[PDB]
């Protein structure tokens, strides 16, 4: 019954291959929707709130 | 102007300044989420504030609005069949509006429901006449139970009847009344305003004198409550004590129930929600929810610990309410203890000295202040009507200990004490009551009660008493000595002692013969329990072995024991069949 | 605690 | 017994490599994700260091980050510090920077700015400023590295949302 | 969309105002309109940056508790810098499988969260209307819990155990034996909050998830004893906050375990002594009921969403006491408790489970026709009257002997001896179900005659007695 250690053994590299769909479709959105992502991020750094404290009237 | 600036946050306390001009108890909005707080403490221009909601998040500086008025309940129809949040605010509405599982800060929403109209019939005043505080000046249909809601006048409202609507639907916003009083013209809807914190006045405070009839045999004939009375549940933390409030909400005499959770799970009163409705009564003649005589004050424990005290105000002032419509109402404080705990919580946080476990030096004048609103009384004002506030108040002792500040207090002040065993409620005996410990100070006025309905009642009670307190006091010895070393008489008063305990004290709250035991069914059991121990005394005192005689008579004790699983549904005189079949089959 | 309060905060 | 025992303990082994191989490949899903927005903020933090160095650009946003840092203080006396690249620049809006803060406080305009000679540290920080209480105890960095960290945890959730769309399991939102 | 709001940049005010330090707290001086309960951050002069709660405001001063510790901090070099929020988690459904601080940080080398949302780990209570009563009936597979204290979905019971008892081992049995009696038409998601544990405490729950594949379905929060004690203090609601996600926000039926709350009681009176608080019994804080029931009722079951959190908190009571504060507090607060007993411990039997002191505030409701069975309740309630009956025969045995107690003595000591080594003993990984467990309580009722069964109506005793 031992000899199922190598079975095992076996299953690393059966979904490190089924695992790369998914790794590939992250990738393809990122390159997708990456510039408006970084367009809302700069946009929100570079726009000021400038307004004083609600208590401080 | 108005607005204070928060100056200190701490747990439920917010010490506001700029606040001169400030009035004792006043309500205040805090914050910008307006949430609702009760100045408690004035010194100088800093008012000190209990903040009835959670207080994350709230800054230095934050607006405090005063709003000139103090913690109100709103009176009027809509008020039974509902659940309300502490503060008089309303949770199914809360929940409606939000359209969320939660109840957010600082939410407002009227406490009765503007958009009803109520089917309003005028009284006996016409125009011109004087109307004074507590004159019933109408009646609205409420539901099939409650078939006619009191309109009173507001307690201090005074003049004569300008304009007297006549009958038909109005929804509670509408005018139904004007009275000029010094010339000066006051409109009058179906509802009105009273602050909690005010006890509602009578002509004159009655003295109670008729028995709150629960279901329980144990409370019912050993520990008698009386209509108006004040009354203690003392107990560990899984005894029963929340058990017999909603039995009693169930089955008591009360016209109208006012179920306090102060500090409690909120699927207990998930639960009261859930089975008052499917429960019902005859005591208007037809079966009608006991839910639409019972409304309820939720206030859980993960809510706030201020709101515990602003619970118990709103229903005792509920109470006071309706008992000022001739109405008998119960209200069920559970927990008493949490509401002191909410006052230790709040004066530790506030910097005034402890006292004996950190509870402050006038929590007993507290306690005294909100017991001394129970009772029975004659109503201010006309048609005459007389009404009452029993209050059943859990305390929770901590660790079960009776030496507590609040369990010493409310025995101070309480007149009856149900104070309840954790071993028995572990052995699954319920109720749990501690017959030991337990006392019942109104047993002398229902003297007159028995004596009109059940003459035997008093003495018969005292002879299970004694039988009792016998029986405890030779147990003892048994557990040591052994049940052979015992006289035949002591053997006997052991066994009567046992039967009883486990047939007529025992009752399972959570059965269909022994949910509700109506008092007629409580004398003939304890007719036929005290009968069969003078048999057993009497055959023994002349001569017999009890040992050999237990065996002869095992089938008379076996119909004494049964007498419990009799149903009271076949009322009055088919199980009073047990007065031959069980008092002439023997004995 | 009494006389903390008493004699810090008092 | 101890056949059974061993046997039991051969198919939790088994059990255990599966169950630890589908954790390793979902945690490699996570940090596949997480590596993708590292990405995406690197970007962002490289577009900010461009429209920094971008002198006629970047004065508008360089005095607007001024006067919110002084509108956060409140203080009657301010202390700036800067890049060395932007000391002239803070220099010559001086002027601008006090009476946009008297308007925008409805408040007298502030009293004195310093500029500080500690400046700051070019190689991390690519703009903006840190404004500091007269005693130098209270600060506020308004740069555009800490507000694109700050923005990086605080508009998480919108990036997953962009990116990523709703979840098909989250019924109730709040 | 909500999330939307989230495109904001609010700067912060860092002080380096510490005025004072003492145990937990840190008091800084010179806040600009300090915010009651916010998340504030401490720089260290060593540079490492730790978190704290605001605990107090008063004019310009705030307290601080320090969830890592103070050591370390100084009043001239150490910085702090205020957030504006309260303390919210990361939450996702990718928390599920995972594994966290006490404070929420990964310790499974994966990433952060990629945040769906971020919850304020304080919650809000639930609508009591908005509230379900709990009916539905869990199979843990221990007889002594299914059959005399039988859990409902969405119940909030505890183990109260002590030390050197098996409480582990029974809520791992719990946890691996869980389900309903009538399935609906799935597993338990589950949420582990560990405070000051044993780091074998740890590795044996998460093992034992791994061994029977509920990992993937598991998020860890472990704060063991040689974490902050502090941090003990957010560890079961930042728990309770991913629990409560799952629970209503994705709909999860869920069971969120809260191991060894009765050290965030230890916790919560440090904080309370180094606050100076007035204290209650033994010291500990006296809010310790309203900081028990911000943790103990986040569960239950919602009107309109298919899920909820059946809450299991594991409470060890110093010296076997129930009055002690802890315990006596939960009790008040929970709606039964699982009560772990060192003498049947002693005696050899597993689980040691007392079913005396034991009590579940929701079979009542949970047992019956048509949802378990009709003998359910008087069989439970029998015995208990005969273990209670079985265990003074066995005392006025201990010091008078057999000879001098009656005929129905010499039957519960039969009933007593059978119910510990039979009924209650139960081999682990042993799954009994409710009916196999109410078998086996009529085989051990049947020790007695028909005629002394006197908590079982005349009805169940007749269809059942006699099988
Ligand atoms: N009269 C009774 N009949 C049956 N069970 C009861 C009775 N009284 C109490 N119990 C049981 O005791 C449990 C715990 O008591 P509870 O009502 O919560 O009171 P307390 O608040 O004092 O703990 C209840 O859930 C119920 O199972
Ligand atoms: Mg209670």
């Amino acid at each position: 019954e031992q000899k199922n250690a190598g079975g095992v053994g076996e299953l690393e590299k059966k979904a490190e291959a089924g695992v790369q769909g998914e790794l590939a479709e992250i990738k393809k959105i990122a390159e997708k929707k990456k510039d408006d992502v970084v367009k809302i991020l700069i946009e929100t750094v570079i726009k000021p709130s400038a307004e004083v404290h609600i208590n401080a009237l | 102007s108005e607005y204070g600036a928060i100056y200190s946050v701490s747990g439920p306390v917010v010490i506001a300044e700029n606040m001169i001009g400030c009035a004792m108890y006043e309500l205040v909005k805090v914050g910008h989420d307006n949430l609702v707080g009760e100045v408690i403490r004035i010194d100088g221009d800093k008012a000190t504030i209990q903040v009835y909601e959670e207080t994350a998040g709230l800054t230095v500086g934050d607006p405090v609005l005063r709003t000139g008025k103090p913690l109100s309940v709103e009176l009027g129809p809509g008020l039974m069949e509902t659940i309300y949040d502490g503060i008089q605010r309303p949770l199914k509405a809360i929940k409606e509006e939000s359209q969320s599982i939660y109840i957010p800060r600082g939410i407002d929403t009227p406490a009765l429901d503007r958009t009803i109209k109520w089917q309003f019939t005028p009284g006996k005043f016409q125009v011109g006449d004087h109307i004074s505080g507590g004159d019933i000046y109408g009646s609205v249909f409420e539901n099939s139970l409650i078939s006619s809601h009191k309109i009173l006048l507001p307690p201090r409202s005074r003049g004569t009847i300008t304009w007297i609507a006549p009958a038909g639907e109005y929804t509670l916003d509408e005018k139904i009344l004007e009275v000029e009083f010094d010339g000066k013209k006051s409109d009058f809807t179906l509802y009105h305003t009273w602050p909690v914190r005010v006890p509602r006045p009578v002509t004159e405070k009655l003295s109670a004198d008729y028995p709150l009839l629960t279901g329980q045999r144990v409370l019912d004939a050993l520990f008698p409550c009386v209509q108006g009375g004040t009354t203690c549940i003392p107990g560990a933390f899984g005894c029963g004590k929340t058990v017999i409030s909603q039995s009693l909400s169930k089955y008591s005499n009360s016209d109208a129930i006012i179920y306090v959770g102060c500090g409690e799970r909120g699927n207990e009163m998930a639960e009261v929600l859930m089975e008052f409705p499917e429960l019902y009564t005859e005591m208007s003649g037809t079966k009608e929810p006991i839910m639409k005589r019972t409304t309820l004050v939720a206030n859980t424990s993960n809510m706030p610990v201020a709101a515990r005290e602003a619970s118990i105000y709103t229903g005792i002032t509920l109470a006071e309410y309706f008992r000022d419509q001739g109405k008998n109402v119960s209200m069920i404080a559970d927990s008493s203890s949490r509401w002191a705990e909410a006052l230790r919580e709040i004066s530790g946080r506030l910097g005034e000295m402890p006292a004996d476990q950190g509870f402050p030096a006038y929590l007993g004048a507290k306690l005294a202040s909100f017991y001394e609103r129970a009772g029975k009384a004659v109503a201010l004002g006309s048609p005459d009507r007389t009404g009452s506030v029993s209050i059943v108040a859990a305390v929770s002792p901590a660790g079960g200990d009776f030496s507590d500040p609040v369990t010493t207090a409310t025995l101070g002040i309480t007149q009856v004490f149900w104070g309840l065993d954790k071993k028995l409620a572990q052995r699954k005996h319920f109720p749990s009551i501690n017959t030991s410990v337990s006392y019942s100070k109104y047993t002398n006025v229902l003297n007159k009660f028995y004596d009109s309905n059940y003459p035997e009642f008093p003495v018969l009670r005292d002879r299970m008493k004694e039988i009792l307190s016998n029986a405890e006091e030779l147990e003892q010895v048994v557990q040591l000595v052994g049940k052979s070393a015992l006289s035949d008489s002591d053997k006997i008063t052991l066994d009567v002692a046992t039967l009883i305990k486990e047939d007529f004290l025992q009752q399972n709250g959570y059965s269909t013969y022994d949910a509700f035991c109506p008092i007629w069914k409580t004398f003939d059991m304890m007719r036929a329990f005290i009968s069969y121990h003078d048999e057993a005394q009497k055959a023994v005192a002349n001569g017999a072995n009890w040992s050999k005689l237990a065996d002869s008579t095992g089938d008379v004790k076996h119909a004494v024991s049964s007498s419990k699983f009799f149903e009271p549904s076949r009322g009055e005189k088919e199980v009073h069949g047990e007065f031959e079949k069980l008092l002439s089959t023997m004995q | 605690v009494q006389e903390k309060k008493q004699n810090e905060t008092a | 017994g101890n056949f059974k025992s061993k046997l039991k303990k051969a198919m939790l082994s088994q059990q255990i490599t599966k169950s630890t191989i589908a954790n390793k490949m979902r945690l490699k899903v996570l940090s596949a994700r997480e590596q993708s927005l590292d990405g995406i903020f690197e970007e962002t933090k490289e577009k900010l260091s461009g429209i920094a160095n971008n002198r006629d650009e970047y004065k508008p946003i360089l005095q607007s980050l001024i006067v919110e840092a002084l509108l956060k203080l409140l203080e009657p006396k301010a202390i700036v510090k800067a890049l060395e690249r932007d000391v002239d620049l803070i220099e010559s809006m001086k002027d601008d920077i006090m009476r946009e803060y008297g308007e925008k406080a409805q408040r007298a305009p502030l009293e004195e700015i310093v500029i500080s000679n500690d400046y700051l540290n070019k190689d991390l920080v690519s703009g903006g400023v840190v404004v500091s209480n007269a005693s130098d105890k209270i600060e506020i960095n308004n740069t555009l590295e800490e507000r694109l960290k700050l923005l990086s945890e605080e508009a998480l959730p919108a990036i997953r949302l962009e990116l990523y769309g709703p979840s098909k399991t989250r019924k109730f939102f709040d | 969309k909500a999330v939307e709001q989230g495109f904001n940049v609010k700067p912060r005010l860092n002080y380096n105002t510490v005025s004072g330090v003492n145990g937990p707290l840190v008091i800084l001086e010179k806040v600009k309109f300090p915010r009651y309960n916010e998340i504030v951050n401490l720089t260290l002069p060593d540079g490492t940056v730790r978190q704290g709660q605001v605990l107090e405001i008063r004019g310009d001063r705030a307290i601080v508790q320090v969830f890592e510790g103070t050591s370390g901090i100084d009043v001239k070099k150490t910085t702090v810098e205020f957030t504006g929020e309260s303390l919210r988690i990361p939450v996702s459904e990718d928390m599920l499988g995972r594994i966290f601080d006490g404070s929420g940080r990964p310790i499974d080398n994966g990433p952060k969260v990629f945040a769906e949302d971020y919850l304020d780990i304080n919650g809000s209570p639930i609508n009591p209307y908005a509230r379900i009563y709990p009916e539905e009936m869990i199979s843990t597979g221990v007889s002594a819990i299914d059959t005399m204290n039988s859990i409902a979905r969405g119940q909030k019971i505890p183990i109260f155990s002590a030390s050197g008892l098996p409480h582990n081992e029974i809520a791992a049995q719990i946890c691996r034996q869980a389900g309903l009696v009538r399935p609906t038409k799935e597993n338990f998601s589950i949420v582990f909050a560990a405070m000051g544990v044993n780091l074998e405490t740890a590795r044996f729950f998460k093992q034992d998830f791994e061994e029977n594949g509920s990992l993937e379905r598991t998020s860890l929060f472990l704060n063991l004893a040689n974490d902050p004690t502090i941090e003990r203090i957010i560890t079961p609601r930042l728990a309770l906050t991913t629990a409560e996600y799952l629970a209503y926000q994705t709909e999860r039926h869920v069971l969120t375990i809260l191991t060894d709350m009765s050290s965030y009681a230890d916790a919560l009176r440090e904080v309370s002594a180094a606050r100076e608080e007035v204290p209650g019994r033994r010291g500990y804080p006296g809010y310790m009921y309203t900081d028990l029931s911000t943790i103990y009722e986040r569960a239950g079951r919602v009107e309109g969403r298919n899920g909820s959190i059946t809450q299991i908190p594991i409470l060890t009571m110093p010296n076997d006491d129930i009055t002690h504060p802890i315990p006596d507090l939960t009790g008040y607060i929970t709606e039964g408790q699982i009560f772990v007993d060192r003498q049947l411990h002693n005696k050899g039997i597993y689980p040691p489970i007392n079913v005396l002191p034991s009590l579940s505030r929701l079979m009542k409701s949970a047992i019956g026709e048509g949802m378990t069975r009709k003998d359910h309740g008087d069989v439970s309630n029998q015995l208990y009257a005969k273990y209670a009956i079985g265990k003074d025969a066995a005392a006025m045995k201990a010091v008078v002997g057999e000879e001098a107690l009656s005929i129905e003595d010499k039957l519960s000591l039969e009933f007593l001896e059978k119910f510990e080594k039979t009924f209650i003993t139960q081999g682990a990984y042993e799954d009994r179900t409710v009916f196999e467990s109410l078998d086996q309580a009529w085989s051990l009722l049947r020790i007695y005659p028909k005629e002394m069964l006197n908590r079982i109506s005349p009805k169940i005793l007749d269809e059942f007695y006699d099988r």
